[PDB]
Parts: C-alpha cells; structure tokens; sequence
RNA sequence: CUUGAGUCUCGUAGAGGGGGGUAGAAUUCCAGGUGUAGCGGUGAAAUGCGUAGAGAUCUGGAGGAAUACCGGUGGCGAAGGCGGCCCCCUGGACGAAGACUGACGCUCAGGUGCGAAAGCGUGGGGAGCAAACAGGAUUAGAUACCCUGGUAGUCCACGCCGUAAACGAUGUCGACUUGGAGGUUGUGCCCUUGAGGCGUGGCUUCCGGAGCUAACGCGUUAAGUCGACCGCCUGGGGAGUACGGCCGCAAGGUUAAAACUCAAAUGAAUUGACGGGGGCCCGCACAAGCGGUGGAGCAUGUGGUUUAAUUCGAUGCAACGCGA
C-alpha cells in the first residue's frame, strides 16, 4: 500500500515527461477494483501550442465521455486550477502518476505552502523525469480536506488482479456483457463478441480496447513469479 | 607423406611449379600439413616457396584470379 | 510407441471377396460397431459401381482408390524449435488407409439421401479421377 | 568453386560435385566466421578451449583400453 | 528480341534476398529477378523455394534473348543457391559450367560487431 | 686452479626489433556500359536508399586499412607483444668440437629504461568499424539490447600518459629427486640407404609416482627437497581514500594514513535445492487415430444471489453425479 484512509485519487498526466494512455488505463482498473472515485488531471498545458490542445482534447474527451472528470492545468502559469481546487475540497485526494508529471508542482501551486518550504522539483531530463519525491506526505488543504504527494512511478502493472476484474475495470464494458455469443468470450477474436463490433461501429475508445488486450498479455509475462500476492 | 625430408630435401625453390603444386588444392590454397604428411620446417619453406611463386604468377593467388 | 514400436495386427479377409482391402474399406466405413450395416452399404455401393463400371467390381474399387492415393504429403516437425512443415513420401500400406479414408469422409458430405449412393457415386468419380476426391488429393500435393 | 560440365553428363552429378566442391572449400563456414568482428580474446579463448578438448578426446581414445 | 543464344545466370543469395540475374558473357543484363518482387516478403522472402520461384521468374523475361545454354555463378550464403539453379534446368536451361564467385578477403577489413542478441 | 661466469672459431631455427619498397584478394567511393523496380534490414518490422535509375552485373579509377589458406596443443621476445613477400640495418637463443681468460658470480633498496588498450598535444590521413549523437522499432519508458546512419577515435609522425584479470593470479639464480606419451629445433654413431635403429642437447605440452597442500591441485618447466637476495602481508569495511611530496598539459598516477564501524569477511570442498544449463529414459505426454466436451434441451453438483431457513463438510492437480 501506498496509503490508507484515501477517498480520492487523481491521475496526474502531463505531455512532456510521457503520454500514456496506457498508464491511465492501469489506474483506472486499479481505482475500480479499489472503489476508490477517480479523476484525471493534465498537467503541463502551457507547454502544449493551441492546435496542440485541440489535438489533445479530442482524446482526453475518450474519458470525460464515459463520465471520468478530466480538468487541465498548468502548474507554472496556475491556469484553470480553479475547478480542481473546487473538486479537491472537503476530501482526500491522493496525487499520483509518472515521476516529472508535476505531483509535486501542483500541490505548491494549489496548497500555496510557504516559501520555505517547498516539495522537491527538478526538471526531467531526455525521454524521462527524475524521481524526486521519495516518500508520501500528507498536507492539510487550505479551503477543506486533505491532499497526499505520492512518489512517481514507473510500471502500474496488475497481475495480483484477476483477468475478470480488468474487464469489470472498464467502464465501457458493461454495456455489452453477455450479449456474447461465447460465454466465456476473451472478446479478443471469439465470434460474437459484443464489445469487439462496438469498437467496430466506434460506440468503444479503440485506443481502450487495445490497451485492454495489452494489459492482459503483460498479465502473462508477469505471471512468471511463484510468489503470492493474497 | 613426409616426401620432402624423405628425399633429404635441403630447400624448397618457389621456381618449381610441378613439383609444390601437389600441395596446393584448384582454388590455389596452401593444403595443411596434416594430410600432407610434410614435417614443420618444410612445411614452412612450402608456404614461402609457394607465396613466393604466387608474387611472381607462376602460380595463382585463388583459382578466380 | 516411446520404447517398443509395435507392429500392426492383421485384418480378416472379406467373406464376398476375399480381399483384405474391402475389410479395411468397411472397417474404415465402420460406425459404432455395426459391421452388418458396414457391409451391407459397401456391397451395394460395389455393385451398383460394377453395373457403372461393367466387369470386376473389386477391381473397379482397386482402381478407383488408385485414382486417387496420395504419394506426398506435408509433415510437421519440431526439430527446429518452431513449427516446420516439409514434403515426405508415404509408405504404400498407409497412402491405402488415407485414400480409403478420404473417400468415405467424402461420400458422407456428398448426401443425396442414400449412403449406399453417396460412396457409389463418389467411387465412381474416383474411378475417373474426379469427384473432388482427386481435388483434396491435389491440394495436399500442392502442399509439398 | 569451380566446376565445369563434360559432354553427355547428367545435370544432377554436376550438381552434387559442384556443391561437394564448395563444401570442400568449406566457403559458407569462411563467409560466415567472416559476418562479425570477433576480438581476438575471444578468439584465442576458443581455439585453445577446441585443442584441449582435441587433447582430451584423444586421451580417452587410449586411456580406456589402456 | 535479339538471340545472344549463350549467356550467363549471376545469383546473390544473401540470409535476407536471393537476386537472379541473366546477362551476356559480357556482364550487360538482360532479365533480373527477385524473391523480393515475387510477392514473398519478410521471412517468407528468405526462403529457397523463393529463390526458385524467382528462377523462373527470371527466365520467362528473357525468352525473347532464348540463350539456350549458360553458366551460373552464385556468390552469396544464403539459403537457395542450389534451388535457383535446380529450377533453371527444370525451365529446359543446360548449365554449361557452374562456379562459385563468392567474394572472400585475405583479412583486409573490420566487419560489424557482433549482435548481442 | 677451472668445475661457475665470459670470449673465439663453425652452423641451425625463429610472426625478435627498426626502416623502405611491393603484391593479391576484399570493403567503400567515383565515372561509364547493360537494364528494371525495387533495394536494404528483422523474430517480425520500421527508419533509410531507389525511377534523376537504385539494388544486380561488367569495365575503368581513387583511397585507406588488414594480411584467408599456411596456422599448430607451432615459433620468437625480459615483459607488453610479434603473422603477405622482398631488401637494408640490428638484438638474442641453441648445437658440435677445440682453444682462451681465470670467480670476472647471484640478487638488488634508491636510480634508469621498456611498457596492451583507452586518453592527451600538435600536424596529417581517414576505406571499414565505431563511444557520443541523430532516427526507426520493442516497451510504462528504452534514455539499453535490435535496426538505419554516424563524430571523436581507430592509422601515420613527434611528444605525453605509465595504468590492465600487465595472470601461470606462481620474483630471480643454483643444486638434487621415480616414470610415460607428445610437439619443436640442434647433433653423434651404426646401418644398403630413403628409410631404420642406437644415442646426446635446447625449448615446449599433457598424464602421473614419492613428496607437498586446507582442499583443489602441483608434481624434474614443483606448489618436492634446500641454499642467496629482493618485493610484499598482518581481520572486513573506511581506503588505495584524505593530506603532503613527487610526476603529468590534463585526465590523473605513485608514495600513503587516521578517525569511525562490525564480528565476522574469506578459501576449498560436502550434501541438497534451484538454473530463461546440458545428457537421457519412460508415461495415451505428444504425434498418428477414433469418439467426445466446449454450442442446444434437460439431469445433477458447486459458486453466487435469495431466503425465516435455504443445515454442515469437501475447493489447483488430488473440491464440484464429492460425503449422500
Ligand atoms: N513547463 C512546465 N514545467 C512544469 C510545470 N509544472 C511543473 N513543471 C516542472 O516539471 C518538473 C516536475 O517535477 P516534480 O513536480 O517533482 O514531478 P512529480 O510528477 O511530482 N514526480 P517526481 O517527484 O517523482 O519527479 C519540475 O521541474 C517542475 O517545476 C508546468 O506547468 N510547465
Ligand atoms: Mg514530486
Ligand atoms: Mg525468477
Ligand atoms: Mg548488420
Ligand atoms: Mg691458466
Ligand atoms: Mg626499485
Ligand atoms: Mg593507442
Ligand atoms: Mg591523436
Ligand atoms: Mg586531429
Ligand atoms: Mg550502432
Ligand atoms: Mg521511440
Ligand atoms: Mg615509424
Ligand atoms: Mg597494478
Ligand atoms: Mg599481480
Ligand atoms: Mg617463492
Ligand atoms: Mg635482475
Ligand atoms: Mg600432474
Ligand atoms: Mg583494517
Ligand atoms: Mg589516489
Ligand atoms: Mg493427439
Ligand atoms: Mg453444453
Ligand atoms: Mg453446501
Ligand atoms: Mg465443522
Ligand atoms: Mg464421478
Ligand atoms: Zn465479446
């Protein structure tokens, strides 16, 4: 565990360290077999030209059109804050993702802590960031609630989950079970596999289903361990 | 096998080309002393008799050229 | 046969005709045991392919399943760690079994509603080189 | 390498003596020793790793009997 | 087009593409083939019933030149070197003298580093 | 004085060293000839190159680097190292016989020199290869492995650096101690000699006796038996680090602590266990076959859900028509 207690996690995404929306997928799952109400932030958007937005919008949209609170922000100029304070008041949010996403520059801009004392940023280097924060420290919210820095993270693999919890992980999968012909479809190639035409006709992010399918496959090369994970 | 110390042979001469290219295969390569029978020293001045014939063309570098 | 490669038992010659083709030929046709019904079908089938054929019907049967025996086939191998198909001859007591086989799974999806027609017609085409009997011979000689 | 065709001579033998020939160069084994550098550690690694082994087999050529 | 009536059959039998050529004796080329232009790609390219597939797909364009016998020379490791000549005398070619003209150096260059595969 | 050491005469073998020519393959490039549509690369692909004509093939040219086969468990060198052929200069070793000198010897702190690769300075050269870097794939990422390119460097001249698992992890010199099989290079005698047999030296490889060793192993080329001299060690980290000195253009090298901390750290061998290490040998394990299950209806068991209660137990194989 990385902490207890939680009511609220938050994806923290930006462009330049990584785009993945594979490592969103993963929390995603995560979340939903936690029970634990998600929400998606993009960090970093100052970084990102206007064509540039519109061009990361119209996927970003993949999630806010299956309900999931997607806000962008951008921590250097503090624009469009405002609505993820307002969505982190009066709970307790867990700030999590890849390391140089900005976790920690977010929580200096919303928390407003003093100039003292300030959470560790330096900037990523080639392909990816550093690994700058190194333990996991609650702070008090100003208006209401608490908020968690968490460390970056590279791998959110799941293996200790079932295969079954992965299909219920995906929100978007509800709507077509067991309107497959096979009972026991893997949804993959089996004939009659509801989700498979829904992606077909677009009703299904295909960007989704395919990281569905990997996810499942890295199950397989990560099943090697014979430790237990129970 | 051994013909060279067989005949007590004192040195190869590079001139001779009938009698060192019974030691040669067609592509022109120097055959090894393990099949030939032929002793150390004399395979040694076989090799340089050979290269020298070859630096002069009587005897061909590979069987291409 | 890891250790002892046992060698094949012997089949009992037909009480019609004394060949030991034609009691593979129902034992291959042979369904749950019923031998009589076997019999019964591939007595008629020979024999309205003899009214076709005229004379010798066994041998109008010997050279329909000629027609159509197979002489190369694709094998699998897993010598080279991935699977691996290559072209190999087959033994003449085999090839016998795998035309045998072949027409009767034939015969059965000819339908028309009579099997004793079914492996008549089908024989019959055999005899000919036709059928589509011949066809899935070729193609599996294609596949060398 | 080289292998020329007689008169009256079936195509298939010439091919079988051609490649025989080839093989007796040992010209594929020399094209491929040939693909990447080797340092010549590794080099004199194995080559003297075969003649001990040479040594060795030939010992229990005529160390058993004997 | 124009009957040269002997002539000879250049292959390059690499680990990734076999190349058939035909030409005069005197290197001009007449028809060129290619396991690669035959519709086989990736590893169904290297293989030596591509190469003699490419055999005759080399022979058919240069019927019009008709050499009637020839010579081959074949340089090259990859698989299909005996293949591509196999199929040339099935396509009626009489092979007239067969040679190997791979190309061997005295030591005379670095080659790549070796693939840690 | 001549037995140690050294000189001379006559020969032998040798990738010993330095300098200069030259050769033949091969890579790349350029120009041209033929000619078509792909080439190239991978596990598979992509990047990349090709219609201005690639790739392929032929002819001519240019340049650099390295010397298939011989080739070896081979040779030479103090070590590092040394591999086409020829010439010039030059070092060492060994053998036979004889003469000569007469202890002139061994080791060596400081000192001097040589010293792989990488690296540094200046100036050339640059074909191939290739840190860095650019790109394409894989991947969470690939900052790596793979692919397409590619700079320094790799080469030459002159300086500098002075370190390597610079290893036989075995200092140099001398004497003595059972054997066997080899390799290489001298040399004597006898043979009818090619052969062949008796000997006698040098170097070198593999077994193995006594003996030694913790064991592994060493074993006349000792890690045996002994002499002479030198270097080095005193638990593991801290640390070959700090400081100082010296050296270096610099990178850094050499000499070289202490505070602090632990009760271990380590070498060999034993038994087992494991290996994305091998050799197997079996098994309807697979293959070869025949019929099924998986879809339908129902029977039955179980999970779940439900219920006042749906009694309890059995739960990977080896629970689920199981207790019953
Ligand atoms: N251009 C830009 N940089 C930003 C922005 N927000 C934050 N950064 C910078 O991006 C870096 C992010 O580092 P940090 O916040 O520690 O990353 P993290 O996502 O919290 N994880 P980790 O601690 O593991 O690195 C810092 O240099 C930060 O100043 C932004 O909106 N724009
Ligand atoms: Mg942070
Ligand atoms: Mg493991
Ligand atoms: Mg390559
Ligand atoms: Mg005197
Ligand atoms: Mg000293
Ligand atoms: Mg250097
Ligand atoms: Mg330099
Ligand atoms: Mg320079
Ligand atoms: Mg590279
Ligand atoms: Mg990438
Ligand atoms: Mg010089
Ligand atoms: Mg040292
Ligand atoms: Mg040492
Ligand atoms: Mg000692
Ligand atoms: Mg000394
Ligand atoms: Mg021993
Ligand atoms: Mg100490
Ligand atoms: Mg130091
Ligand atoms: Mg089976
Ligand atoms: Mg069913
Ligand atoms: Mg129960
Ligand atoms: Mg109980
Ligand atoms: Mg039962
Ligand atoms: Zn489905």
């Amino acid at each position: 565990p990385i902490a207890a207690n939680i009511d609220q996690i938050v994806i923290v995404s930006a462009i330049l360290p990584e785009l993945s929306l594979n490592i969103i997928d993963r929390y995603l799952v995560a979340c939903e077999t936690l029970q634990i109400e998600p929400i998606i932030v993009l960090n970093k958007i100052d970084l990102l030209d206007d064509e540039g937005m519109a061009f990361v919008n119209e996927q970003m949209d993949i999630y806010r059109n299956i309900g999931y609170r997607v806000l962008m922000v951008s921590s250097h100029t503090q624009d469009g804050l405002k609505p993820l304070e307002e969505a982190l008041t009066g709970r307790i949010s867990i700030f999590a993702g890849q390391s140089g996403v900005g976790k920690s520059s977010l929580l200096n801009a919303l928390l407003g802590l003093q100039k003292e004392i300030l959470t560790n940023d330096i900037s990523d280097n080639s392909g990816l960031g550093q690994h700058t924060t190194t333990a996991a420290r609650l702070y008090h919210f100003p208006h209401g609630g608490d908020v968690i820095d968490s460390p970056g993270v590279r791998e959110f693999g799941l293996w200790h989950l079932e295969p079954e919890q992965i299909t219920q992980g995906f929100v978007e999968f509800h709507d077509y079970l067991g309107l497959c012909k096979y009972r026991d479809c893997k949804h993959d190639t089996d004939p009659g596999c509801a989700i498979r035409e829904a992606v077909e006709e677009g009703k299904i992010a295909e960007t989704r289903f395919e990281n569905y399918h990997r996810i499942l496959e890295s199950m397989a090369q990560v099943k090697t361990r014979k430790n237990f994970s129970d | 096998f051994c013909r060279f110390t067989a005949e007590g042979v004192q040195e190869i001469d590079y001139k001779d080309i009938a009698t060192l290219k019974n030691y040669i295969t067609e592509s022109g390569k120097i055959v090894p002393s393990r099949i030939t029978g032929t002793r150390a020293k004399y395979q040694r001045q076989l090799a340089r008799a050979i290269k020298r014939a070859r630096y002069l063309s009587l005897l061909p570098y590979t069987d291409r050229h | 046969p890891r250790r002892r490669v046992i060698g094949q038992r012997k089949i009992l010659p037909d009480p019609k005709f004394g060949s030991e083709l034609l009691a593979k030929f129902v034992n291959i046709l042979m369904v749950d045991g019923k031998k009589s019904t076997a019999e019964s079908i591939v007595y008629s089938a020979l024999e309205t392919l003899a009214q076709r054929s005229g004379k010798s019907e066994l041998e109008a049967f010997e050279v329909a399943l000629e027609n159509v025996r197979p002489t190369v086939e694709v094998k699998s191998r897993r010598v080279g760690g991935s699977t691996y198909q290559v072209p190999v001859e087959v033994r003449p007591v085999r090839r016998n079994a795998l035309a045998m086989r072949w027409i009767v799974e034939a015969a059965r999806k000819r339908g028309d509603k009579s099997m004793a027609l079914r492996l008549a017609n089908e024989l019959s085409d055999a005899a000919e080189n036709k059928g589509t009997a011949v066809k899935k011979r070729e193609d599996v000689h294609r596949m060398a | 390498p080289v292998i020329k065709v007689r008169e009256n001579e079936p195509f298939d033998v010439a091919l079988r003596r051609f490649k025989r020939s080839c093989e007796k160069a040992g010209v594929l084994a020399e094209v491929r020793r040939r693909e990447f550098y080797e340092k010549p550690t590794t080099e004199r690694k194995r080559a003297k790793a075969s003649a001990v082994k040479r040594h060795a087999k030939k010992l229990a050529r005529e160390n058993a009997r004997r | 087009r124009k009957q040269v009536s002997d002539g000879v059959a250049h292959i390059h039998a690499s680990f990734n593409n076999t190349i058939v050529t035909i030409t005069d004796r005197q290197g001009n080329a007449l028809g060129w083939a290619t396991a690669g232009g035959s519709g086989f790609r990736g590893s169904r390219k290297s293989t030596p019933f591509a190469a003699q597939v490419a055999a005759e797909r080399c022979a058919d364009a240069v019927k019009e030149y008709g050499i009637k016998n020839l010579e081959v020379m074949v340089k090259g490791p990859g698989p299909g070197r005996e293949s591509t000549i196999r199929a040339l005398n099935a396509a009626g070619f009489r092979i007239t003298n067969i040679t190997d003209v791979t190309p061997i150096p005295h030591n005379g260059c670095r080659p790549p580093k070796k693939r840690r595969v």
